[PDB]
């Protein structure tokens, strides 16, 4: 849903 | 009556917090300098603090038991909605009843109502936020209770955009049951009395706080020049 920074930090 | 699994959960949440929360506040030197002299003079410094705090909250969330089982989309929506609330919760550790301020070990990194106001936030958020911190502070939670409340806050089924509500709910319930059981077995009267209910009431206050924060963020964020002062993570998480 367009959250690259959050997805990366989450991963 | 505290199970081994439940004690396990508590151990993990404590460690996770210890890893994500530095009581020295040494990383604060890296933030844009605070400026109390001036409209929005504290906005850069506090935007950096928030953005940094979002990172720390993410790292705590990942440590929570069952959080990883959730889908990536579910993990994102939970973090997005809860981020501000957990930051307010975690901020309690720096918050001091004596001067009514957040004290991070130095005068420069000591934040009061006027500094918060200097970030572009109205008394409509700040007055209820200070009250929240006082009321949370009054509870005098054990650290174990503090970490559990943070984890239960992040993993909430009713958050907007959740897909696997049934699964988010199952994770939360384990943590809730762990908390309830902990208070009963580990938390002595009179401080125990109504403690779970009072903690759950704090989660409701946080929703209200969140809602207000969004509104004031939307106004502040709406003008482009103020939005420029923010970080990219803040823009993504709190909305651009
Ligand atoms: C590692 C910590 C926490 O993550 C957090 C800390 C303080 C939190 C504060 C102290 C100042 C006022 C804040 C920042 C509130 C305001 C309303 C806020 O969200 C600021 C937004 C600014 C945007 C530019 C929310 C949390 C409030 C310091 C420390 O214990």
């Amino acid at each position: 849903k367009n959250h690259p920074m959050l997805m990366n930090l989450l991963k | 009556k505290l199970s081994e699994e439940q004690q396990h959960i508590i151990a993990i949440l404590l460690d996770a917090h210890h890893k994500t929360y530095d009581p020295t506040y040494a990383d604060f030197r890296d933030f844009r300098p605070p400026v109390r002299m001036s409209p929005l003079s504290m906005l850069p410094h506090l935007a950096d603090l928030v953005s940094y705090s979002i990172q720390k909250v993410i790292g705590f969330a990942k440590m929570i038991p069952g959080f990883r089982d959730l889908t990536s989309d579910d993990q994102i929506v939970l973090l997005k909605s809860s981020a501000i609330e957990v930051i307010m919760l975690r901020s309690n550790q720096s918050f001091t009843m004596d001067d009514m301020s957040w004290d991070c070990g130095s005068q420069d990194y000591k934040y009061d109502v006027t500094d918060v106001s200097k970030a572009g936030h109205t008394l409509e958020l700040i007055e209820p936020l200070i009250k929240f911190q006082v009321g949370l502070k009054k509870l005098n939670l054990h650290e174990e209770e503090h970490v559990l409340l943070m984890a239960i806050c992040i993993v909430s089924p009713d958050r907007p955009g959740v897909q696997d509500a049934k699964l988010v709910e199952a994770i939360q319930d384990r943590l809730s049951n762990t908390l309830q059981t902990y208070i009963r077995c580990r938390h002595p009267p009179p401080g125990s009395h109504q403690l779970y209910a009072k903690m759950i009431q704090k989660l409701a206050d946080l929703r209200s706080l969140n809602e207000e924060h969004s509104k004031q963020y939307r106004s502040l964020s709406f003008q482009p020049e103020n939005s420029m002062k923010l970080t990219p993570l803040v823009l993504e998480v709190f909305g651009n």
